[PDB]
């Protein structure tokens, strides 16, 4: 199976550079150009340029003004973007992704690194739970949840026991707060019978701050 | 550079529809690219080469055109569908993408099942108290949260967001968050969200006494 693997958000004061990976598995990492592709959303997606790993060939899109440079290890098939001269404007998701032919379409792609542009302090999340009891029960289903909240910047992830609940679980987009800081909740809705058999869990990672909090959201005594 | 303009922006069709989605190239283009993005995931291809269905994509979508004019269609919407549509050219430098057509479903009324969550205790201890309204797989997305607390209408102390759509059952669901200090917490008994939306008779309230 081939994977693109990118290293975590992160968070950068205007005028810094950041380097972004991508590690290439499953296929010969030579035999396939490595492209870097942005989405500042809801301003579509802009191509950066890539890099052919075998020659260490690299183009670019004329528009990041020589502050972009993609370069590769043929030694850890690893791809690398740096961009140097930050501004708020670069705050992004950064994509890597594979350049298998001319005639097909950029094939396997990274799950994207968020990279923020501020002079702001960056802040952990607070993680709460959201406990299922007799007010958020609807006919033999129980909701439930953590409250992650009071943290910069984006992004905050959230599973539940590892990956292994996905089904009725809804992660909400984040909201503003009024100090600059986000918050987020995560749901899931599970049947009320099983509350006192199984065990739930939110994993909440914040890689900005590295936090990292597993929440067990237990029955509201 | 080439200019890729997508049409049109949004759409919203039923199940069963068939979808048209064209991309104009503002110069001849040799081919072009067509990728779905779901919210919060990266694009995935969909078309190659214009018309060449990439690995693994349903027989329902089919890529033609020629030129400067190139068409996306869906031959019957599936809920699974819903996504911003991207079209995309390499035949000049720099590649350039469309701007992305989103494809939305619509689907019956569904009635929210709303839940209250009081805040935590470990929050209340550090000063601040949260309460939770939760409004569970509802469509349409219009729905209306109004926070009471002991009966008293409450403004400028929410945040809500609501998720994108449901990629199963076509439904949205919606978080309202109203903080407080835990002084002024403290200082009242009824906390309640009272919902309103096409789906309900009437407007629906879940509520609960500090404390209880």
């Amino acid at each position: 199976e081939v994977q693109l693997v990118q290293s975590g958000a992160e968070v950068k004061k205007p005028g810094a550079s950041v380097k972004v990976s991508c590690k290439a598995s499953g296929y010969k990492f030579t035999d396939s150009e490595m492209h870097w592709v942005r989405q500042a959303p809801g301003q579509g997606l802009e191509w950066i340029g890539g890099v052919d790993p075998e020659t260490e060939g690299a183009a670019y899109n004329q528009k990041f003004k020589g502050r972009a440079t993609i370069t590769r290890d043929t030694s850890t098939s690893t791809a690398y973007l740096e961009l140097s001269s930050l501004r708020s404007e670069d705050t992004a998701v950064y994509y890597c992704t594979r350049g298998y032919d001319y005639d097909y379409a950029l094939d396997y792609w990274g799950q994207g690194t968020l990279v923020t542009v501020s002079s702001a302090s960056t802040k952990g999340p607070s993680v709460f739970p959201l406990a299922p009891s007799s007010k958020s029960t609807s006919g033999g289903t129980a909701a439930l949840g953590c409250l992650v909240k009071d943290y910069f910047p984006e992004p905050v992830t959230v599973s539940w026991n590892s990956g292994a609940l996905t089904s009725g679980v809804h992660t909400f987009p984040a909201v503003l707060q009024s100090s600059g800081l986000y918050s987020l909740s995560s749901v899931v809705t599970v049947p009320s019978s099983s509350l006192g058999t199984q065990t739930y869990i939110c994993n909440v990672n914040h890689k900005p701050s590295n936090t990292k909090v597993d929440k067990k959201v237990e029955p509201k005594s | 550079d080439i200019q890729m303009t997508q049409s049109p922006s949004s759409l919203s069709a039923s199940v069963g529809d068939r979808v048209t989605i064209t991309c104009r190239a503002s110069s001849s283009v040799e081919f072009i690219h067509w990728y779905q993005q779901k919210p919060g995931k990266a694009p995935k291809p969909l078309i190659s080469a214009t018309s060449n269905l990439a690995s693994g994509v349903p027989s329902r979508f089919s890529g033609s055109g020629s030129g400067t004019d190139f068409t996306l269609t869906i031959s019957s919407l599936q809920p699974e569908d819903f996504a911003t549509y991207y079209c995309q050219q390499w035949s000049s430098a720099p590649w350039t993408f469309g701007q992305g057509t989103k494809v939305e479903i619509k689907r019956t009324v569904a009635a929210p099942s709303v839940f209250i969550f009081p805040p935590s205790d470990e929050q209340l201890k550090s000063g601040t108290a949260s309460v939770v309204c939760l409004l569970n797989n509802f469509y349409p997305r219009e729905a209306k949260v109004q926070w009471k607390v002991d009966n008293a209408l409450q403004s400028g102390n929410s945040q809500e967001s609501v998720t994108e759509q449901d990629s199963k059952d076509s439904t949205y669901s919606l978080s309202s968050t109203l903080t407080l200090s835990k002084a002024d917490y403290e200082k009242h008994k009824v906390y309640a969200c009272e919902v309103t939306h096409q789906g309900l008779s009437s407007p629906v309230t879940k509520s609960f006494n500090r404390g209880e």
